[PDB]
């Protein structure tokens, strides 16, 4: 186990750094929330460490959160993106955003772990090598 | 070590797939590319292919060896 | 005016609402709830 | 020797200099229907003259510039001709090479540099090593 | 001594780094046939040289994007 | 009859419908995207109006509507100016305590800890101190509450209005033909006469009737609350004859020539009021007064429609050989004949013209405005006073390269070889060579025997040899003609002798005659010049050639050169013409701008360090009651100027301390700003030393990787093109450099000034 | 292949190299690159339209009707 | 002095003639092409090496290379 790290409350570093913070909206607050949930270093600064069992949560739901989010923008944009190929004029739609066609996109991708899980599977997520144009070797 | 190395690690390990990614690419591209399809027959150093096609300022496979050296040096 | 409704989806435009738009929801929760950090998301006020 | 003219100018720096004496020089020579104004390959403005004009040049690139972008182009004169002088004198006409300008196609022009196949399937560099045959000379 | 002996030793290092790579790309040109290497290892390589580049610059991209704007953020 | 107004109704309709086709006005832009290009292309050539459409009546058309829509946007920024200082300012505390409150005009809100930036600048308040000026400025204009600055602000929104509705009117509604905006001399006798003139005269009525009874008021000490209004001097005559005993009599002594009566308030003192620092404002009402009917007389210098009057055209036919002096006739026996050709058609060599001269009156603004301080408090305001000379350095530069990327726009376009022939422009062009490399000599030169001697100094000094030190104690370099003019102009007021007999102060304490202290802190004093400002002032002289020969270089060659005949074919904005004739990279004259913009940052980045250390090093301190003067640096300039090892440490290192050291203080934003123009410098030099070839490979095997998912763009992604990247880099560049200054110049005044 | 086709190009140093173009034209004479096919995204040089012999193509798709 | 080699590609177009600036090359009879014609290089010795004639070039990839050698006086682009 890591003993160099210590809870924020009971460093002595720590507790000074929290005396000595202005009076404002901005230390009031974070300060007790750190005390209470943050582990401190011995220069009395939170750190974060990934050796911890417990607080496992404390890393895989900001690391989810953003996954989704990332695979929601990139989901959204994918869709919208063969929605249009289909089109006479694609490169229009891309200076142009079509708002029914984006909106479309927008809603199918809120399930996008799914919808990429079925796109994997069914073979439809990845175009074939011979079919990609490629540079001469 | 502490949190301070920890970030100047992941920059080094930032400068070496960036000087990496530049050499590789320059070795790999040294024969040809979709710019330049022919350029094993214009040989591994040569200023450009003119400004033709877009321009190609740099396209040589030594001109990746040129760039990876400022990589190198950061 | 179906004119301005076309101008009003062009990639600069739509891209100048998408990010004040995030902007905005970013700032509101620095007013709302200063100080997040890593370890301290969707957990009670102490 | 060339006959002509020479058009109206004050002088300048850009003209000739050592090399005109000691290597090759270029002369360009036309006939306009008028005197008008031109502009010099060099900077400047000339008057070219009403009868056959003769233009001594530093560059073969300064004669093909007038007598390409102005010449034709500005003013409707294609009788313009572009000779090579040696400092002992000897003078080769060289444009148009043989009476006929060379985007047009002219019959008895030989295929000179032709390479009977598509530039993909130039040989690699490794085969022809140490035998002196660059990828696009190779038969 | 010791900050330069190491700083002497890690700068040669780098040099020499580059021109691993530097006479990988003159390898390609000069010295590489495809005829006598159709189907190996070393030809594999070429074969998917797109996915290489692109991963490197990926792996770039996450390590710039992320270690600065944790610097910028402290 | 020959000038008259003629116009077009209703020429163009107003519609939206062009909003929804971007590139609408370039034939090849029309057709849509197919690659990113396109979008940078789009952009690149908005403006660009002359490649719209070849008529050049409608391209004037655009010019006189556009410059409405850059009115309208300069009234709003003046309008946000006037309400910030009546709204989120403390103006009102800083007019009671001029030298004890720092000027703040900027309030951030408090989310993510950025209220840290509300500084205590005294008062009661906490903002932003800002080094614009602008409470001096409105001190001397005589507002004293913020309700006039919020007058003032809702003004300029109305003028943005009604400039944004005259554009609109001008272009869509009633065009000017081509002839109306060819009228030379009408439109030189109305700007003279009427813009300049009138607006002089009416400047000199405000000072007088509002400016001065409200200043004299101030610097007498009342207060604010006792001082009336401004229409009361007009109204109460008997307010006005306290303060200024000639206003009892009227306006007769004007109608009768008696003038002499009015010096109790048009003044010709000289120097700086002892109370503020400042010019005295009576000396400004008489200055804008004298340059009024200056104006207004110049104004009825050109011919319209009467016969009376000068005509441009007969100068410039007159103005060669041998109607010249005899040793001025070289300009040949054409001469200034048909230059009047480039004034009819050309809008670019108007630009280049205009362009110069801002450069000019902009650089005329920094240098008269600290040696003679003209609004109250500005002088021992060190914060303000080092960003006006800055501010204005920088702008004259940018404008100055403009000039000259204008004049070669000109000549690819505009220039026609029929009009100049053997005239000064057509025998300009024929010895460039002899211009160009009697310039590319001097520049040698000015380099050798500037920077090499500072070289020179250093291993001097690394010796231990300071004796063989150009300085004042080793070998000595005497700027004796600066020395001496200081001299003349000091003793011309009394202070070749006495030539300004009527002047009672020195014209600038700068050259001598005495010094000026305001709050404990020195306003102007004499500035000494020795061997380290003979040295800098050949720096600058270095730097400016260099400048030129980058530039006019450009300009001369922009047609074509020895290397590449048909320049001009090509185009003013092209990358190179191939590998060939051994490399033609940047042959374009605008690359040579992209150079001279280079050159002209490397020039002003030291002259703004030259004005910095020596101001604060010879000028700017605090003033004991001994009179004994401590200055900010301590005198550092004549010994440590010397050496760019000096430079080094006691300029750059040393005056860094407060920017580097500004972290969880109100400074905390110079140092954050510190460091993200050192950031953008080193970002643009990867645009700068690399080339598109290169990119453009790369993105190949990106586009792979996303047509391997799908998910590949129509719109084809390219490399930026070459001129593109090297614009990219010199932008980049200039705004990393000048950001850095930025902060390190406010960040250390904001804390010592 | 024949006017209106759907092919893939088989040139190594083509830019539509195993990307898709269609038909426009074949010529009938003994020329050396008979096909004309022309391309939705343009090369380098913003040509979208290239001539190509018959064993440089792969047909992927018959011309309709 | 540099190389310029034409390759079967080329259409008899006549663009990389036209865009030469010291006329190195000409169009001569052909039977290969619809046009009849094809890019010849017999003055490549006035060649400069400045690459307009790939630049006009249509075909994908170019009929017409320039592999740029050793240089001369004229190949430089040299008055003096
Ligand atoms: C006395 C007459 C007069 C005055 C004052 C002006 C003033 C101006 N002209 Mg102008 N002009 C005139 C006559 C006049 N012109 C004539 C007769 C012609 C035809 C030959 C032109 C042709 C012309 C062209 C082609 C262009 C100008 C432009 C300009 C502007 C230059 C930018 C500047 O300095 O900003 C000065 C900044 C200001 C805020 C000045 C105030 C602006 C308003 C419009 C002035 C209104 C004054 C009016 C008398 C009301 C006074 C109220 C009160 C004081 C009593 C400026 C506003 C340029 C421009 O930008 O156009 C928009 C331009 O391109 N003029
Ligand atoms: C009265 C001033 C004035 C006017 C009317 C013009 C007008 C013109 N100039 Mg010009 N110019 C000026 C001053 C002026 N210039 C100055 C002072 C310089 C020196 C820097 C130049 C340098 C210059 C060059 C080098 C070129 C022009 C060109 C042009 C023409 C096309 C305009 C264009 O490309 O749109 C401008 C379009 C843009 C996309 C530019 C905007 C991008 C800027 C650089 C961003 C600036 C950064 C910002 C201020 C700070 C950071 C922002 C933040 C978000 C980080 C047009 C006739 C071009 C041309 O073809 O002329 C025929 C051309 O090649 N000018
Ligand atoms: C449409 C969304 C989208 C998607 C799904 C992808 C997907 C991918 N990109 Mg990519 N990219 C995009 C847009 C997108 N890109 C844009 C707009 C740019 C230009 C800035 C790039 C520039 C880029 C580079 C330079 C690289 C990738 C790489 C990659 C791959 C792994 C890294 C990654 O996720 O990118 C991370 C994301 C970025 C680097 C920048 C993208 C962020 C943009 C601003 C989001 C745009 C969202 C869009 C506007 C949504 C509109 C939809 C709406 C109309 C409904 C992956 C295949 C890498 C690769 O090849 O790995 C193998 C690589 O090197 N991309
Ligand atoms: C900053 C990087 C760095 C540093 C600190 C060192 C440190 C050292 N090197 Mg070194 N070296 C480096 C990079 C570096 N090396 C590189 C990149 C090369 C390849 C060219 C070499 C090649 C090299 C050789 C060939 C030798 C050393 C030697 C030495 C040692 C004695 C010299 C000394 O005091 O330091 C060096 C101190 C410096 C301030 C370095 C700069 C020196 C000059 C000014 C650089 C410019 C060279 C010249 C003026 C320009 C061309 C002419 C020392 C351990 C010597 C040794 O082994 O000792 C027995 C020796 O003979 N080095
Ligand atoms: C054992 C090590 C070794 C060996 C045997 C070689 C051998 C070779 N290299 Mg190579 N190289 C090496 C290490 C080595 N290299 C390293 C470490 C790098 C990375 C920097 C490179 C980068 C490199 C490039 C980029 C190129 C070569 C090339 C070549 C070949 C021709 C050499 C040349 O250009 O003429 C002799 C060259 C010189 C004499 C260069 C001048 C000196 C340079 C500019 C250094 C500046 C001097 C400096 C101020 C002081 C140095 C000390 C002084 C005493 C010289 C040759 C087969 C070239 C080639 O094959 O072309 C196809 C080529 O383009 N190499
Ligand atoms: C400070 C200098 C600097 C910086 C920051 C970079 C940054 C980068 N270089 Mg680079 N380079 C430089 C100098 C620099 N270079 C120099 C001097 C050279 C020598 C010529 C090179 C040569 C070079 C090569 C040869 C290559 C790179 C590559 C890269 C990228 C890989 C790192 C990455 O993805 O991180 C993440 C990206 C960044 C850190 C860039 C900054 C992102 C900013 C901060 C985001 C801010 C967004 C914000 C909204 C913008 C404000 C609005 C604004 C538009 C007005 C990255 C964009 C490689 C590449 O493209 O790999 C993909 C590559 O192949 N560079
Ligand atoms: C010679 C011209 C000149 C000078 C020296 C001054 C001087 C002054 N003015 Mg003033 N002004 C002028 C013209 C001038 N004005 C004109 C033409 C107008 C509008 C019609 C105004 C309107 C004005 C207002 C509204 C205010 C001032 C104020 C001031 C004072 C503040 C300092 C300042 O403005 O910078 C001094 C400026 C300079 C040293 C240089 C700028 C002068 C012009 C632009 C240079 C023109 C020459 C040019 C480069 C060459 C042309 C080419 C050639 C072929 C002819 C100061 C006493 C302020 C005040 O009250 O102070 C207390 C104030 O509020 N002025
Ligand atoms: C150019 C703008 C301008 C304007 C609008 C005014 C306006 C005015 N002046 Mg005035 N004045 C001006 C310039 C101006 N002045 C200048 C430049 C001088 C210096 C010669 C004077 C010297 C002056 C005197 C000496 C007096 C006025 C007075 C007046 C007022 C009555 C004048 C009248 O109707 O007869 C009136 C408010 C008279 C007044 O009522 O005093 C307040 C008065 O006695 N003025
Ligand atoms: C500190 C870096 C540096 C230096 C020293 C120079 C030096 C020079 N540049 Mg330059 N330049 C630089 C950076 C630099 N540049 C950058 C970053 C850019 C990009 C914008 C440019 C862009 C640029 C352009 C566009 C132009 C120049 C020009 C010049 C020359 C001006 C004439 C002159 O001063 O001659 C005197 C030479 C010097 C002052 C150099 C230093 C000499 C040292 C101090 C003394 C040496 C003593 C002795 C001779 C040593 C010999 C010993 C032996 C063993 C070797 C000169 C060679 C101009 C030119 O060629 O005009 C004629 C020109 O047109 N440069
Ligand atoms: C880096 C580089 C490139 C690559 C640069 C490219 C392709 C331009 C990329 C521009 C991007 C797409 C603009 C948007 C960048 C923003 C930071 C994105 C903001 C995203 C928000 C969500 C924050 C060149 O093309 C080039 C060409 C010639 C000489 C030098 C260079 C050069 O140095
Ligand atoms: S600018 Fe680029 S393309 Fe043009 S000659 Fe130079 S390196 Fe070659
Ligand atoms: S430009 Fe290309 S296709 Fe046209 S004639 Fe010349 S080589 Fe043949």
């Amino acid at each position: 186990a890591n003993s160099t790290l210590v809870p924020c409350s009971k460093s002595p570093a720590f507790q000074a750094r929290m005396k000595n913070a202005p009076d404002t909206y901005y230390f009031n607050k974070p300060f007790k929330a750190y005390a209470k949930y943050e582990l401190c270093g011995t220069d009395g600064l939170p750190h974060l460490p990934l050796d911890r069992l417990d607080r496992a949560t404390d890393v895989l739901v900001p690391i989810g959160l953003f996954l989704y989010v990332a695979g929601f923008i990139g989901w959204s944009g994918r869709s919208y993106l063969r929605a249009t190929k289909s089109a006479s004029d694609p490169e229009m739609k891309e200076i142009f955003i079509d708002l029914p066609l984006a909106l479309q996109s927008i809603s199918k991708a809120v399930l996008w772990p799914l919808l990429a899980l079925q796109e994997f599977l069914s073979g439809d997520l990845t175009a074939r090598d011979e079919e990609i144009p490629i540079s001469p070797r | 070590i502490g949190p301070g190395d920890f970030y100047v690690h992941h920059a080094i390990a930032l400068g070496l797939h960036v000087t990496t990614l530049v050499l590789v690419k320059g070795a790999l591209d040294a024969r040809g590319s979709k710019l330049m399809p022919d350029k094993k027959d214009f040989g591994y150093a040569f200023p450009c292919d003119g400004p033709g096609r877009g321009g190609t300022c740099d396209i040589s496979a030594w001109d990746a060896s040129y760039l990876a050296v400022f990589w190198m040096l950061n | 005016m179906q004119h301005v409704f076309k101008y009003l989806t062009l990639a600069p435009v739509m891209a100048t609402f998408t990010m004040v738009a995030l902007s905005v929801v970013l700032i509101m929760l620095q007013i709302w709830f200063p100080g997040l950090q890593y370890g301290t998301y969707f957990k009670p006020t102490p | 020797t060339l006959e002509g003219q020479t058009p109206i100018f004050g002088g300048g720096t850009g003209g000739l200099l050592t090399k005109a004496e000691r290597e090759e020089k270029y002369v360009i020579t036309w006939t306009s229907p008028k005197e008008q104004v031109f502009e010099m390959p060099t900077g400047g403005s000339a008057i070219m003259r009403q009868g056959k004009n003769k233009l001594e040049i530093a560059r073969k690139e300064y004669g093909i510039a007038l007598g390409g972008q102005q010449l034709r182009a500005k003013f409707k004169i294609n009788d313009y001709k572009i000779y090579r002088v040696y400092p002992n004198g000897e003078t080769q006409m060289i444009h148009p090479a043989d009476g006929v300008f060379p985007e047009k196609v002219n019959q008895g022009r030989p295929k000179v540099r032709y390479v009977d196949r598509n530039i993909g399937s130039n040989p690699s560099p490794a085969k022809l090593k140490f035998s002196g045959v660059q990828p696009y000379d190779a038969p | 001594t010791q900050a330069a002996l190491y700083t002497h030793h890690q700068y040669i290092a780098g040099f020499l780094m580059v021109g691993a790579f530097s006479h990988a790309g003159i390898f390609w040109i000069r010295d590489y046939d495809p005829e006598q290497n159709k189907g190996n290892v070393l030809d594999r390589m070429l074969r998917h040289k797109e996915a290489i580049i692109s991963h490197l610059s990926w792996v770039s991209l996450f390590l710039g994007f992320h270690t600065l704007g944790l610097y910028v953020h402290n | 009859q020959k000038v008259r107004v003629v116009v077009d109704n209703d020429p163009v309709p107003t519609s939206p419908e062009l909003w929804a086709k971007p590139g609408h006005f370039d034939r090849t832009l029309a057709r849509g995207p197919k690659t990113t290009t396109w979008i940078w292309n789009l952009h690149a050539n908005a403006h660009d109006f002359d490649t719209h459409t070849s008529d050049l009546e409608d391209i004037s058309r655009k010019i006189f509507a556009a410059h409405f829509g850059h009115l309208a946007v300069i009234f709003i920024w003046l309008s946000g100016m006037y309400f910030h200082g009546a709204k989120f300012s403390n103006f009102e505390a800083w007019m009671a305590n001029p030298t004890g409150v720092k000027p703040s005009a900027q309030v951030v809100w408090s989310l993510v800890g950025q209220d840290i930036l509300n500084a205590d600048v005294g008062g009661g308040f906490h903002g932003i101190q800002i080094t614009s000026g602008l409470f001096q400025l409105w001190r001397a204009a005589g507002i004293t509450n913020t309700f006039q600055l919020y007058c003032t602000a809702i003004g300029g929104l109305v003028m943005a209005a009604i400039m944004l509705f005259a554009g609109w009117f001008h272009y869509h509604k009633r065009a000017p033909k081509l002839e109306w905006f060819q009228n030379w001399e009408a439109m030189m006798n109305h700007h003279l006469a009427g813009l300049l003139g009138l607006g002089c005269l009416g400047w000199a009525g405000h000072q007088i009737h509002v400016a001065l009874p409200v200043n004299k008021l101030l610097d007498a000490g009342v207060a604010i609350k006792d001082i009336p209004l401004p229409h009361e001097f007009i109204l109460n005559t008997s307010l006005m004859a306290e303060l200024y005993p000639s206003f009892a009599k009227g306006l007769v002594p004007f109608f009768t020539l008696q003038w002499g009566q009015y010096a109790d308030f048009l003044t010709f003192k000289g120097g700086l009021n002892p109370v503020t620092g400042g010019l005295w404002l009576s000396d400004t009402a008489h200055h804008h007064l004298a340059l009024a009917v200056l104006f207004i007389v110049a104004g009825h210098f050109y011919r319209t429609n009467w016969g009376i009057g000068h005509s441009f055209k007969e100068m410039l036919d007159d103005a060669k050989s041998p109607n010249m002096l005899p040793f001025l006739n070289f300009i040949g026996p054409v001469g200034h004949e048909g230059l009047d050709k480039i004034f009819e058609t050309s809008w670019h060599a108007n630009l280049s013209i205009h362009l110069v001269q801002f450069g000019t009156a902009s650089l005329l603004v920094a240098h008269h405005m600290y040696a003679m301080p003209p609004y109250p408090y500005l002088a021992t305001d060190y914060a303000t006073a080092l960003s006006l000379f800055t501010h204005h350095v920088w702008i004259a530069g940018f404008c100055i390269v403009g000039g000259a990327a204008h004049a070669a726009i000109f000549m690819v376009r505009d220039y026609d070889p029929a009009h100049h022939v053997n005239n000064i422009l057509d025998r300009t062009l024929r010895h460039r060579d002899v211009i160009i490399s009697h310039l590319a000599w001097v520049c040698q030169f000015l380099g050798f025997h500037s920077f090499a001697m500072y070289c020179h100094n250093d291993t001097m000094r690394a010796f231990g040899r300071p004796q063989d030190m150009f300085s004042d104690t080793g070998i000595q370099l005497q700027p004796i003609f600066a020395q001496w003019i200081q001299h003349i102009h000091t003793a011309a007021v009394g202070a070749l002798g006495t030539t300004a007999p009527g002047i009672g102060a020195p014209v600038s304490y700068a050259w001598g005659g005495g010094m000026v202290a305001v709050g404990g802190k020195v306003a102007m004093m004499p500035i000494a010049l020795g061997t380290a400002d003979f040295l800098i002032h050949h720096i600058h002289a270095f730097t400016i050639h260099v400048t030129v020969l980058v530039l006019f270089k450009g300009v001369l060659f922009a047609r074509g050169s020895r290397l590449v005949p048909d320049k001009a074919n090509l185009g003013f904005r092209f990358p190179c013409d191939g590998p060939g004739r051994g490399g033609t990279c940047q042959v374009s004259a605008w690359d040579h701008v992209f150079l001279g913009l280079f050159w002209m940052y490397n020039s002003l980045s030291m002259v703004v360090f030259h004005f910095s250390w020596k101001m604060q090093s010879d000028v700017w301190g605090t003033v004991d009651s001994d009179g004994i003067v401590t200055h900010l640096t301590g005198g550092n300039f004549a010994t440590s100027s010397i050496t760019n090892n000096g430079w080094l440490r006691d300029f750059l290192w040393a005056q860094s301390a407060q920017v580097i050291q500004s972290y969880n203080s109100s400074l905390s934003a110079y140092g954050l700003m510190f460091l993200a123009g050192h950031f953008i410098f080193g970002f643009s030099l990867m645009f700068l030393f690399s080339g598109r070839g290169y990119w453009q490979e790369l993105i190949e095997s990106i586009v792979w990787a996303h047509n391997k998912l799908k998910v590949a763009p129509a719109i084809q992604p390219r490399a930026l093109s070459i001129v593109h990247g090297r614009a990219v880099g010199v932008a980049h560049y200039l705004l990393g450099g000048i950001v850095t200054t930025w902060a390190f110049f406010l960040a250390r005044m904001s804390a010592i000034g | 292949v024949e006017r209106g086709s759907k092919v893939r190009i088989l040139r190594r140093e083509s830019y539509w190299y195993q990307d898709v173009g269609l038909v426009a034209s074949v010529d009938k004479s003994g020329i050396k690159y008979p096909v004309i096919v022309r391309f939705d995204k343009v090369n380098y040089a913003g040509v979208n339209t290239n001539n190509f012999a018959d064993f440089e193509l792969l047909e992927i798709e018959k011309p309709k009707a | 002095s540099h190389t310029v080699k034409i390759y079967d590609t080329c259409i008899g177009c006549t663009q990389c003639v036209r865009a030469c600036p010291t006329d190195v090359l000409e169009m001569v009879p052909w039977d290969g092409c619809k046009a009849a014609q094809i890019a010849s290089s017999p003055r490549t010795e006035d060649c400069v090496g400045c690459k307009r004639c790939e630049t006009a070039c249509p075909t994908d990839f170019l009929s017409i290379r320039v592999y740029l050698g050793a240089e001369t006086t004229r190949s430089m682009g040299l008055a003096y």
